[PDB]
């Protein structure tokens, strides 16, 4: 409509926005996953635990 | 299957020289690979002493190395008199 | 005495590079180019270097010759330039010959030359070294160690010549 | 202050040794300033491609502020790891060369002989 | 140092002035610079010959095959100057001022 | 061009600057010299106009004469030593005479006076690829070999290069010009620090790398190689203008910008090491890079510039070529001075 | 080198040249063997500017 | 808050500050003297590793 030329982003690119909220997902538990990991290398590394 | 047969038999009459070309030069890639005799030349060529085996000096417990230059013991190329 | 030989091979070498680079006709300093080159081949050849100075030989009197192919083609002119066209030329020569004359007149005199560097004015014969080689020369045979050990060299090279006839092609390409 | 440290394995980013360090905190302000950062590279994003800034595509704006936070946790233990080892070879460095750190002795302002200024 | 290393280094010297200060002709100052590696490429094997550098027998070709190649496209570069200014000239050679 | 041509040439100078900074023996340093070299003459000649062809020529000459100094020096240290490793230097004229040809190739001596030309020749991404990834490999090779440069050299090298840098810059138009006098100003504020400590000098290397990016991008997303053509722009993109505006502000390095840090960095290792007097000049002399960059700025954003009729038109088309990393391209090139601490991870 | 890959992933790239008491062919030994081994294993793990 | 608050605070605050400086001092001077001397972690230039050298015999004696 209006643009009588399709849109270039007119429709929701659905491939790219499931990588996209898939990847931001990996990269969040992927990082808390490795801070418990760091914390807990820590204490048992220096004599905490 | 045909289209491949095809394209070879026009190779070899338009561009003769150029599959004669391609043929022997992948050839000369995958027979030395394939050939048994590669191993041979290695050999052939470790054989060769360009310079002086200089030698051990004799303590004891080394009964692999010869001690005289006509000792049995030793390495020998007899593979390389039949060869 | 063709003692001093080993010396004046690099000495020819001098001033035929001088004449090279005096700016003259291109095809005058390529003759300047082509006397250095065959003087220093015997430079390289003496010392030992059989199979590098008939390399340069080879691969230099064809660069020089395919320098030349465009010198006729994109470089001539009406009125091609001559090795006595431009006066100043002759001054770039002699001012060639008499540097290098007077450092070899010190360097004959008091054999510490101090231009640049620390040279002495004693020959070059006895830098060789005494010794053997078997059989096998070992210019030769560094040079053959390139198929073994020169495992990065041959590498990069040939990709650099693939990208080099590549470049080559893209500019003169013309559109 | 490095290179040529002792033991230093190329192309790691962080060494194994590192972890003995406390992990910087997932509240870190510094950390959740570069997730901050995250934000500005989302919001121009939509600014350059005249987007409605606000909320345009929030999935490029997660990953925006997700992998700039991550880069950053990373970047902070090495951050870390750097000035610990500096001030690490620090003392190791004074305790095993004490004659360059002759130990200066303490005098209170009652034996010292400053002299006042009048400003007038 | 003998004097074949001065006469080689004071012929790189020379080449270096001959095509550095440019008299009017490209050509013939890329002419001087392949010399000029002529020059480094004698006073490479020099060494390597000397002092029984046996591996770096292979670096003066290794030296060469590069150098060339520059030339290679020097002159390359120098016909496409040379189709539409029409000569080698360096004096014309303005166009690209400001 | 082929696309694929394009991308071999891409490869074959990211692979010539690699060769340089992952080699040890210094005759592979000169073959990735020399590989970066046949590589990007090309790409500089991809318009294919006499424009191009000039600054060509002039950088093959620069940078082919600029190589064979360097293997003079790779010669001489080899003939004194007999060591190819990469390393200090065992002879002080083979140093120096290494010293003027990487200069050369950067840039920074009155060895300098091709790069603006260079800049002016060829498109601007030609000039984006040339004043950003054409400094890594001198760079690299100058940080390998600190343990013996002539401080003094150095010194007043890095000097003239930022000197020259901001005086040639005031008398140019052309957007090209004036980014090239620029990174000629960048180019001895890394090298003044390099002697001293070549972390810095790293870190002022990324910022001036990141602003370098962060500027040509938005130049060729507005389409300009004039002061006028620019100013042009305030209309059609007026974000972007405003972009353009505060990465000028980050040029000169106004607090708190990104550009700020490493003149921080530099000055206060500086003052670490008794070079007092030597800060100073620099500290000053920015102010004449400042100068245009306030220009640049008003004829961009600052003041509205007389448009053009047929201009409106323009207002019915969009940017279709993403030319993406920008917006991050911005960012890291606008904040990260409260990241100032992270400079210890390069070292 | 600058990010010495050599030693990291382990393959020797050109350190096999570098200098001229490695492992000649054919074990054709240099002018000055003797010499830059002295100097060498003189030299390691040193530091430049103190084994200098 | 209490004065005392304050007070408290601030020395702390001054605490870590001096334990700082004093620090940052002693930071230039054994940069300084590492630079130097060179006995020790860092500022250690490299130099030529030891493998690479070859003792197997060779062709010709005495080399
Ligand atoms: C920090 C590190 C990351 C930085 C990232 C941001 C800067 C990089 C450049 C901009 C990237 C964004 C973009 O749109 O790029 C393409 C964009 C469009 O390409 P173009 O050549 O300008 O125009 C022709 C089109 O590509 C139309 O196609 P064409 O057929 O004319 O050309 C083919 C096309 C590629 O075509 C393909 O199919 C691929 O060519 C390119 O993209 C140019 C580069 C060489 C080939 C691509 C390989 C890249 C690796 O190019 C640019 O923005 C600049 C050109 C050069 C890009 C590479 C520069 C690398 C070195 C820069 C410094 C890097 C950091 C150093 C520290
Ligand atoms: C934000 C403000 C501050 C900005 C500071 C710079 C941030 C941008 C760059 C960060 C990434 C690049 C540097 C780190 C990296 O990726 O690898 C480091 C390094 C790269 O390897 P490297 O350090 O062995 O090799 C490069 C050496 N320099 C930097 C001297 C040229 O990864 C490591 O694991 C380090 C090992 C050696 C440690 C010394
Ligand atoms: C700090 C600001 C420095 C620059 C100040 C001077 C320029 C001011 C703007 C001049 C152009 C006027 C105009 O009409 O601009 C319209 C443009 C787009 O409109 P809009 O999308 O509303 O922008 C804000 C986000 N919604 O909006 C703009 O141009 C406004 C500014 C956009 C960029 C944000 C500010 C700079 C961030 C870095």
């Amino acid at each position: 409509k209006f643009y009588i030329r399709e849109p270039p982003h007119g429709s929701p690119d659905w491939l790219k926005v499931g990588l996209t909220l898939g990847t931001s997902v990996f990269l969040w538990i992927y990082l808390i996953k490795q801070h418990k990991e760091d914390v807990l290398e820590y204490k048992r590394r220096n004599g905490l635990e | 299957a045909g289209r491949i047969a095809s394209f070879l038999k026009n190779a070899w009459a338009k561009e003769p020289v150029l599959v004669a070309s391609f043929a022997i030069g992948g050839l000369a890639i995958i027979l030395p690979s394939l050939s048994p005799y590669t191993n041979y030349a290695i050999r052939i060529n470790r054989a060769t002493p360009y310079n002086y085996p200089v030698p051990l000096r004799d303590d004891g417990n080394m009964p692999d190395v010869p001690s005289h230059p006509q000792d049995p013991q030793g390495p020998s190329l007899e593979w390389l008199k039949n060869l | 005495m063709t003692m001093y030989i080993a010396f004046i091979l690099s000495t020819i070498f001098v001033i035929g590079f001088v004449g090279f680079s005096s700016k003259p006709s291109p095809i005058y300093g390529g003759l300047g180019l082509i006397v250095s080159g065959g003087v220093g081949c015997g430079i390289v050849l003496n010392f030992g270097g059989s199979f590098l100075g008939l390399m340069v030989f080879l691969i230099y009197l064809g660069g020089m010759l395919v320098v030349f192919g465009y010198t006729t083609a994109m470089a001539t002119e009406m009125y091609p330039e001559v090795w006595v066209s431009n006066k100043t030329v002759f001054g770039a020569f002699v001012s060639g010959l008499m540097m290098e004359f007077c450092m070899v007149y010190y360097a004959l005199k008091e054999e510490e030359v101090e231009i640049i560097f620390k040279f002495n004015g004693l020959g070059d014969w006895v830098i060789y070294d005494t010794g053997d080689s078997g059989f096998f020369s070992e210019e030769a045979m560094g040079i053959a160690a390139l198929y073994s050990y020169g495992t990065w060299l041959v590498i990069v090279t040939g990709w650099s010549l693939l990208i080099g006839v590549v470049v080559i092609m893209e500019i003169t390409r013309g559109n | 202050m490095m290179s040529g440290r002792p033991g230093r394995v190329p192309l790691q980013f962080l060494p194994n040794e590192a972890r003995s360090l406390p992990p910087p905190k997932l509240t870190d302000p510094r950390l959740v300033y570069m997730g901050f950062l995250g934000y500005c590279s989302g919001l121009i994003d939509n600014a350059i491609r005249r987007r409605p800034v606000v909320s345009a595509g929030l999935h490029r704006q997660l990953l925006y502020v997700t992998s700039f936070v991550f880069f950053g946790y990373y970047l902070l233990k090495r951050q870390d790891y750097m000035y610990a080892l500096r001030d690490h070879d620090m003392f190791a460095y004074v305790k095993s060369h004490p004659e360059d750190f002759p130990e200066k002795d303490k005098k209170t302002y009652g034996e010292i002989l400053e002299e006042f200024h009048p400003v007038r | 140092m003998p004097l074949v290393y001065m006469n080689i280094i004071m012929a790189f010297a020379i080449a270096l002035a001959g095509l550095l200060m440019y008299r009017s002709h490209l050509m013939s100052s890329l002419l001087c610079l392949e010399g000029m590696m002529l020059s480094l490429f004698i006073m490479s094997t020099l060494i390597i010959l000397n002092t029984h550098f046996t591996l770096a027998n292979m670096m003066p070709i290794i030296l060469l095959v590069f150098a060339a190649c520059e030339a290679a496209l020097g002159l390359s570069l120098l016909v496409m100057v040379s189709n539409t200014y029409g000569t080698d000239y360096v004096q014309n050679l303005n166009l690209l001022q400001c | 061009m082929n696309p694929i041509i394009y991308t071999t040439l891409i490869m074959t100078v990211m692979s010539g600057t690699m060769l340089v900074m992952i080699s040890s023996h210094w005759l592979l340093i000169w073959i990735g010299f020399e590989m970066n070299l046949l590589a990007m003459i090309p790409v500089l000649m991809k318009n294919f106009n006499p424009r191009a062809t000039e600054a060509a020529t002039k950088y093959f000459l620069t940078q082919a004469t600029a190589s064979m100094m360097l293997m003079m020096a790779i010669i001489i240290n080899l003939l004194y030593s007999g060591q190819w490793t990469i390393t200090k230097m065992f002879n002080p004229v083979a140093m120096t005479m290494m010293t003027m040809a990487l200069a050369m190739k950067l840039g920074l001596s009155p060895f300098h006076f091709w790069v603006p030309e260079v800049t002016q020749g060829i498109s601007l991404q030609a000039g984006l690829l040339l004043l950003t990834w054409q400094k890594l490999a001198p760079l690299s090779v100058l940080c390998q070999i600190s343990q013996s440069i002539n401080p003094n050299l150095m010194l007043t090298m890095a000097m003239l290069s930022i000197l020259i840098g901001g005086w040639g810059g005031l008398n140019q138009t052309q957007l090209r010009k004036i980014m090239a006098y620029s990174s000629i100003a960048h180019m001895g504020w890394m090298t003044a620090v390099l002697p001293y400590n070549t972390t810095m000098t790293i870190l002022n290397l990324l910022i001036y790398i990141t602003m370098t990016l962060a500027m040509f991008m938005l130049l060729i997303h507005s389409s300009a190689t004039t002061t006028l053509s620019l100013s042009h722009t305030w209309n059609k993109m007026p974000v972007i203008t405003s972009l353009m505006m505060v990465t000028l502000l980050s040029m000169g390095g106004l607090p708190p910008l990104s550009g700020f840090m490493p003149k921080w960095m530099i000055i206060q290792e500086m003052t670490k090491n008794e070079s007092i007097i030597m800060p100073t000049l620099m500290a000053m002399t920015a102010l004449l890079n400042l100068y245009f960059y306030m220009r640049l700025a008003y004829s961009s954003s600052l003041t509205m510039f007389p448009s053009t009729n047929n201009m409106k038109m323009k207002w019915q088309f969009e940017h279709t070529k993403q030319m993406k990393l920008l917006p991050t391209m911005i960012v890291l090139s606008t904040l990260v001075l409260p990241m100032t601490p992270a400079l210890s991870s390069l070292n | 080198p600058f990010f010495d890959v050599q030693k990291r992933l382990g393959l020797d790239l050109d350190r096999w040249m570098t200098i001229q008491s490695a492992e000649q062919p054919h074990k054709i030994p240099g002018r000055c063997h003797a010499f830059e081994k002295e100097w060498i294993e003189c030299a390691h793990g040193i530091g430049g500017i103190r084994a200098e | 808050d209490g004065p005392e608050k304050n007070y408290e605070k601030t020395m702390a605050i001054l605490q870590i500050e001096a334990e700082k400086a004093e620090l940052r001092l002693k930071e230039l001077e054994v940069r300084r003297l590492m630079r130097a001397r060179g006995d020790g972690p860092w500022y250690q230039y490299p130099t030529i590793d030891k493998a690479l050298i070859d003792h197997s015999p060779k062709t010709t004696p005495d080399n």
